[PDB]
């Protein structure tokens, strides 16, 4: 029943600084700490994250990791920074800089030990894990190299709680390391097979959307992490609170898997459209459903309909009969038939909330795994090839010891995703 | 004379919440039990109150925690009220095994509990999902349990036939056909119906399209009540549900009786109109009213059981029946003249303050077992298949323990399935 | 002793609403239903509450919708208000084929109902235009499927006539054509009157300058309710509808009956005199009365029904046939002797409140064969063949899988049909 | 059941400027967009041209298309500008320029996807349609070029939708660009076999009448505007609102059309006089079918009565007997004779509707199909020729790629149809 989650990297700090923000707004709870809602549920099912400490305050089930305080410092800084405990902060002192292999390999390996053994605290605090949830960056020192370290150290003592984790896929467009797509590589190497699933964000796309159907011209990556952390907290608060179907995220898991190897997702959601046309919209099932196919508001730079469907998730959130979503639902796939692969009949599943979000009256997270997703593990597999061959800064890594031998393995790896997306893509 | 109601998964608590909110409306029942008037399936308390023999069974607690919160929390005793933690995942090998298996054992002991309170056992009916998680897979467990402790008592199931079209459950196929496996062999009957079906029942006879499952449920509600409150009111042929199963069930097979029901009518509808017993009839044979979908004239009949509410003379039944016999294009196997059960109670049809359905002075539920099935097994064959042949999702079944040999012989079991009703279709 | 009334298209359903509309004026029937007091239209609830027994069918939503918020709305049943939501353009090629055949298995499902709760259906009656798109088009297609499922029932159709002078569908001619073909062979008899007689008829007999449809149609509803609701009541001479096909139709091919209409007589126009049943009857035969433009004195006549409404007496009415069958000019197949039907109705006439027709004491509808009709089929000719020649307007029927060599095959059966008109005229 | 509305160039944008302006008056909707009506049937029918989003607020299903921002800007700038959401606003940048070529063939070219999308996007807001209508003119660049490519493409996507459209035809007098006739032969040449049938509006004719029998001395193309809108509306509202015949569309194309290649409409209106005179005039239908059949109320340059009539549909609003309208459309039939074909056996048709236009009593639209109309064709055809030896401003054209045996073959197309209408006029 409970979820831990552990962010890392300057982006999964500061994705996480939103994430919490909104769990908390689901629930009422101040920024100071204590609870001060006014609904039964806010307080009924929060033990999944959080707990309650003496004098009714509330303490966000979560660690943050860094090895530079200063944007751990920025993080408590602001509201929402005071409810965490000093204890959930867990920082170094000197960077990673971006290095997988001091990450993984060898300074941030160092700190682990003591990340973990708050982890095992945290473990012990629960009454009983649903599972854990990670935030942070493919191609980034910390959120990469480390936050996987992390990771192949709990699933080992954890092997039946969920491990998933949301994270930061490099854009085509703009990578900040040059050897991004290499701490990519070794990540998916490590990840894909330390986790139960793994969600593919996009920055690009994340800009395209804010302009493109909320039409927007000035956000930040608060602005941005905010869409993220709607997806986020889509998935698990139905899992805590009362609906209609099915409310278990091992079931999500379950229904979104048909191959052990192959649990990559592309988030997607609706309503999602500035205000000018709010006043010209209607909402029913349909018009979630349309907004949910529609590739453009997909989270992910990828294209469902060039690659083929797998698995998708329909979650939705607020009052809704059944009769219309399960008739949407069989409409999408009848439509788009053409996408959807054979071998799985009905390969569009729903669940569904009772709750909205706050401040709307209906709410759509889509979920999909489809064989588009190979195409971004395409362009990484290539740009990697040519560093590799080239070794671009890659005396930084071996410097630290990182074997080019366990990058080739990396590699392959890669492929052999790209290869077995294709032996399901048909 | 006394009945136990098992509730599994939300499916089959939801519905619970309607059907044990209709007995209350049927005799006046408080949501804290106070009675001040049908001990069959209540138990008596030195207040006055009567507590429903259910059982609620949830593997996650907010439905559960739903029931707990609302009108009925008063109602009903808090060891009725049995909760796990964490769920199937829509995933019999969770529900039936890993998860499910630890807490069985409680809620069997709480039925024993209440096994131990009747003093005529009649028997049970459990209600559920043939896609779910704990609606099918922990279902199952249950009956592997009770069809032995309850060997000679009515095992009758209840379940929601997954839409053809909608559905939210990807292994809903895998999950059916290992139910089919399992509960084939056990249970004595199951009764299913299609919400798609019923939507459509909703939007022609209601004349709604805003159907909710609050909706869909007191629909169920109806009939249920029909056969569980009704009969064990007084009727001219008063009715059991070891009738029912004697009545119904030709083989030793599983059979699955379809429900029908007519009148569903909106309260408009209603004005202007009226019906008579042979009237309700005619549309309980029309494919219209059908609560599954899966066409009537497609297959045979093999039974046919009707049950009449309210103001029914088996006079006009009789001719009713003469012309069903005669009039209609309803093929029939062979084997089997048409004894159809007639089952006639006084007690008027019921209904809910506030709902849909018009209040109507006679009422008839038509349970139904057609050759038509078979096809609804080759939906799933083929789902099944799919999915199987390139193994999709399989993994979340093996993690658990599950064989693969396993689901090729629960399909097996289904194509056997198929086969027995491709060998009633012929005739003899 | 039931009948059907069915309304397709808005100049069915119009006059339709005119046609209900006398019948409850008729009973004194409430809008809601009420009647206080005809059960062979009638369907009955238990509030009292009266249905007529009619299908309204329109593929265009706002004529039906404009009896759903009229008065008339409580008095039809939400399932007798059919629509659909697209035109069939004036075109049979839409209306009987590409469109209408989309809907009128729901709304056969309708009648079939209907047919059911019939206990004696003796037959039904359908109201159309010639030239329409579902007028006439969708009209057909229902002749096609009622002639098998009710093939022993009355098919009595009524239609209104193609003006020759006004009229506003183009490819009116092609329309008609595509009918004749189509129902001459499945109808049993088809009735009609023009639109340009009749406001003949308002500015002479009712001095009324200004008629639009709804004084038109009260004036055929009328005419209706001569042949529909008072034969059913009582009378000395009480005629049904299969007595009016069974005395109305001499040949197997259809034979279309002319209206007439007399008194049609303004209230002033009714000061001052004296109408008698013979009086009466001399208006009848006369051209002026005629409810279709076409001249009584050109053909012969081959069939001819009086009936009878209010203060008439049998006496009068020989002495009236007497001078009708040696005082006038009347010609008359070598055939046919004179008998002609009289239906004696005690049931007397019955006006509309606010409507243009004077009360009267005693009424006489006539219905006639004439050998004239040929040349409406004549102009119907013509003006087929101009289009037909130039193929004007033929893309917008090819276009929905219509032939050309079926337009001509329609034609030469129109042809066929002048020609036996030819044949009657020989007298032999 | 529904109808889309594009328009295109900025023509067509300053129409539909005032088309919608009406359409939301028969209705009685606010320029800012809700409904403030005052009767049952201007809601109930609404959904032809409006979408009700949240808030009780109404969508125009429209497309305002151009490739220069400033004249959309001019749009939105005034009432009933706001009630259009922004995202039907689909233009380019830079502009066409009054070019064929750029519009269709090149440039306009590649906007005409953004456009479809949107497109598609209300195909599937519509329940179910029941055909498009555009707005151009046919010597214009993003008017008919751009226009005439998206026509094409939404054919083909809807076979089974009506296709029609209405466009301002080269006025003898006015052109403004000098290879106008150029721009409207590559349309016949594109429009008419992708088309189920156009409109063809003259301005000359438009400012007589405005002079002539409204004797106004200040209009501006909104006013003559106006007049157009009168004509359009009227044809939809009956089909929409409750009347007394065959209110359908495509029925009225049906009836219209009697061979697949010869649709062009001669569009005129009644009453249509000067307020001077309004306390001299009677209205009756005869008064009606006077300004009805008179060529001087026609908005189109013809003459009518110099060929031969085809087709003749009369649309009436408001209360009127059957009998009258029945009687002088004879009436107008017998006396007209002369121009009448005799193929066709009352070729005057009557369509009625009962709900007159706003403020007045009664109101009727006059659609022909003359031979006549071939006059129109016979002056470009002939001015095109001469451009066409001369390749005036074809080196535009060319420039952007267009191919003289395209021209060549576009008008040979212009002078068939001027045959077929002689294989008709007899
Ligand atoms: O959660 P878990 O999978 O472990 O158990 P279930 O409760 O069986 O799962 P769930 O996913 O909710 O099963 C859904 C199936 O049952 C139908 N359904 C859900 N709730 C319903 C209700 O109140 N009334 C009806 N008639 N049907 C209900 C869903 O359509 C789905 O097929
Ligand atoms: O709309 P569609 O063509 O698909 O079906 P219809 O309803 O048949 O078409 P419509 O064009 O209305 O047919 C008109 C013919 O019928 C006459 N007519 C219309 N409404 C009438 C009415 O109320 N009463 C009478 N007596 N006649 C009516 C028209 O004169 C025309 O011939
Ligand atoms: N969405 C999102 N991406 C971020 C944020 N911060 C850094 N990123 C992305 O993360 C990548 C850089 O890795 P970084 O987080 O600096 O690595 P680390 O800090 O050394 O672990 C780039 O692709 C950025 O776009 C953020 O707050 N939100
Ligand atoms: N009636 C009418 N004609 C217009 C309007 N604007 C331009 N026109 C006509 O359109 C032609 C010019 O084409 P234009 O619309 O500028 O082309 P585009 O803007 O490049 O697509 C000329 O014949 C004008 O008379 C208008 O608002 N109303
Ligand atoms: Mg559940
Ligand atoms: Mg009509």
């Amino acid at each position: 029943r409970e979820i831990v989650h552990i962010q890392a990297g300057q982006c999964g700090n500061q994705i996480g600084a939103k994430f919490w923000e909104v769990i908390s707004d689901e629930h009422g709870i101040d920024p100071t700490g204590s609870y001060h809602g006014d609904s039964d549920l806010q307080l009924e099912r929060i033990n999944v994250y959080y707990n309650e400490a003496a004098g009714n305050k509330y303490v966000p089930r979560a660690i943050l990791v860094d090895l530079e305080p200063g944007t751990m410092d920025s993080v408590r800084s602001g509201p929402f920074g005071q409810i965490f405990r000093p204890d959930n902060f867990v920082f170094g002192q000197s960077g990673a800089g971006n290095n997988w292999a001091k990450g993984h390999y060898t300074e941030g390996a160092e700190l682990v030990d003591s990340v973990l053994d708050v982890v095992r605290k945290e473990s012990e605090s629960c009454d009983c894990l649903q599972g854990f949830q990670l935030t942070h960056s493919l191609g980034g020192g910390t959120g990469s190299g480390m936050g996987t370290l992390l990771i192949s150290k709990i699933r080992e003592e954890y092997p039946d709680r969920i491990m998933n984790t949301f994270s930061v896929v490099p854009s085509p467009k703009v990578s900040d390391t040059v050897v991004e797509p290499y701490n990519a590589t070794l990540s998916v190497h490590q990840l894909v097979e330390n986790t139960d699933e793994t969600y593919c964000i996009d920055n690009e796309a994340l800009y395209d959307i804010c302009f493109r159907t909320l039409k927007l011209t000035t956000p930040t990556y608060g602005d941005l992490n905010h869409l993220v952390s709607a997806t986020m907290s889509g998935v698990t608060t139905c899992l805590r609170f009362p609906g209609q179907l099915n409310a278990d995220l091992r079931k999500l898991a379950v229904n979104m898997v048909p191959f052990p190897r192959l649990h990559f997702f592309m988030p997607g959601f609706a309503p999602l459209t500035s205000r000018g046309s709010q006043q010209y919209r209607a909402l029913t099932v349909p018009e979630l459903t349309q907004q949910m196919f529609d590739a453009k508001n997909m989270m992910a730079a990828c294209d469902p309909r060039h690659g083929r469907y797998l698995t998708v998730a329909a979650v939705f959130r607020g009052r809704m009969s059944m009769k219309e979503v399960d008739e949407q639902m069989l409409n999408v796939q009848n439509k788009n038939s053409s996408y959807f692969v054979e071998w799985i009949p009905n390969n569009v599943k729903t669940a569904v909330c009772d709750i909205p979000p706050r401040g709307l009256k209906m709410s759509a997270t889509f979920i999909g795994n489809s064989t588009a997703i190979q195409e971004l593990f395409k362009r990484i597999s290539e740009q990697f090839t040519a560093m590799f061959r080239r070794k671009a800064f890659l005396h930084w890594y071996t410097g630290e010891g990182m074997d080019e031998m366990e990058f080739t393995e990396a590699e392959s790896n890669m492929n052999d995703l790209v290869s077995e997306y294709q032996q399901y893509q048909d | 004379r006394e009945c136990i109601s098992i509730h599994v998964g939300q499916a089959g608590v939801q519905i619970g919440n309607a059907c044990w909110e209709l007995y209350c409306l049927e005799h006046g029942i408080q949501p804290d039990g106070q009675m001040p008037s049908f001990n069959t399936f209540f138990s008596e308390t030195g207040a006055g109150k009567h507590v429903p023999r259910a059982v609620f069974v949830d593997l996650e607690p907010t439905v559960i925690d739903e029931v707990r919160t609302g009108t009925y929390r008063q109602l009903f005793h808090p060891e009725q009220l049995i909760t796990g933690k964490e769920d199937a995942a829509n995933n019999y090998a969770r529900g039936h095994y890993t998860i499910g298996k630890e807490i069985i054992d409680l809620v069997l002991d709480r039925i024993r509990k209440l096994a131990d309170q009747c003093t005529g056992l009649q028997g049970f009916s459990v209600f559920h999902s043939f896609g779910g998680g704990t609606g099918s897979g922990f279902t199952s467990l249950l009956m592997e349990r009770l069809s032995v402790d309850y060997g000679k008592k009515s095992k009758l199931e209840f379940s929601i036939y997954p839409a053809p079209q909608v559905s939210t459950a990807v292994v809903e196929p895998y999950n059916s056909i290992l139910t089919t496996h399992t509960t084939l062999e056990h249970s004595d009957c199951a009764f299913m119906v299609d919400n798609e079906a019923i939507y459509d029942i909703c939007r022609r006879n209601l004349d709604i399209e805003r159907p909710t499952y609050t909706n869909l449920n007191r629909l169920i509600g109806q009939i249920v009540s029909s056969i569980t409150a009704s009969l064990r009111f007084d009727g001219a042929l008063n009715v059991d549900l070891t009738e029912f199963q004697t009545n119904l069930v030709p083989y030793p097979r599983g059979h699955f009786p379809l429900a029908t029901y007519a009148p569903v009518i909106s309260a408009e509808k209603a004005y202007h109109e009226q019906l008579s017993v042979a009237e309700i009839t005619n549309a309980c044979f029309e494919p219209a009213n059908q609560m599954v979908k899966c066409d009537p004239r497609h297959g045979k009949y093999m039974a046919c059981c009707l049950l009449y509410r309210g103001d029914v003379v088996p006079k006009d039944v009789n001719a009713a029946i003469a012309t069903i016999k005669t009039k209609r294009t309803i093929q029939f196997v062979d084997w089997c003249p048409t004894g159809f059960k007639v089952g006639i109670n006084y007690e008027p049809p019921t209904v809910v303050p506030g709902g849909d359905l018009a209040k109507v002075q006679r009422a008839v539920c038509m349970l139904s077992n057609t050759t038509a099935i078979a096809e609804a097994w080759a939906r799933l064959d083929h789902k099944f298949d799919l999915m199987y042949a390139k193994r999709a999702f399989v993994h979340w079944y093996v993690g658990e323990g599950m064989e693969e040999g396993e689901f090729s012989e629960a399909r097996e079991d289904m194509a056997a399935l198929e086969k027995d009703y491709e060998e009633v279709g012929v005739d003899s």
